[PDB]
């Protein structure tokens, strides 16, 4: 019924492999670029 | 009393330079150099501390915000290397 069960799981392991390196990676690019925003400081000076 | 510190502690001669140009000879001015100089480090500091600490350069923006103001002012730099650097050129 399912002859691709063996693969899909290889594919599978790889999928979490890959995913678990990629996710922290991706998710550490998009802090740093909004690390400007996060950290920004406002101040209101009217006269 | 801050004014008097800051002072004593700064004009002191061996950061001080007498400088002159135009139609003069040297030898005058090196000699109202001694007449009327003379007498400022008979003193000289033991344990002063008048040394310069270098200045961290930081990428940053400082954005000020004002629409009632007819143009931008826009000022934009890198770090530069100092008087010293042959670099300048």
């Amino acid at each position: 019924a399912e002859p691709e069960h063996d693969h899909r799981k290889r594919m599978g392991l790889k999928m979490l492999l890959m995913m678990g390196l990629l996710l922290p990676l991706v998710y550490a690019m998009k802090r740093h670029k909004w690390s400007v925003l996060k950290s920004r400081k406002l101040a209101y000076r009217p006269p | 009393a801050d004014l008097t510190e800051y002072l004593s502690r700064h004009y002191k001669a061996p950061r001080m330079v007498l400088a002159a140009a135009g139609g003069l000879e040297h030898r005058q001015l090196l000699d109202l150099a001694q007449k009327h100089f003379s007498g400022l480090s008979g003193t000289y500091d033991e344990d002063a501390v008048p040394t310069l600490s270098p200045c961290r350069f930081t990428g940053s923006q400082i954005c000020h915000r004002e629409d009632g103001l007819p143009l931008a002012h826009v000022a934009i730099a890198v770090e530069g290397p100092g008087w010293a650097h042959p670099d300048n050129v």
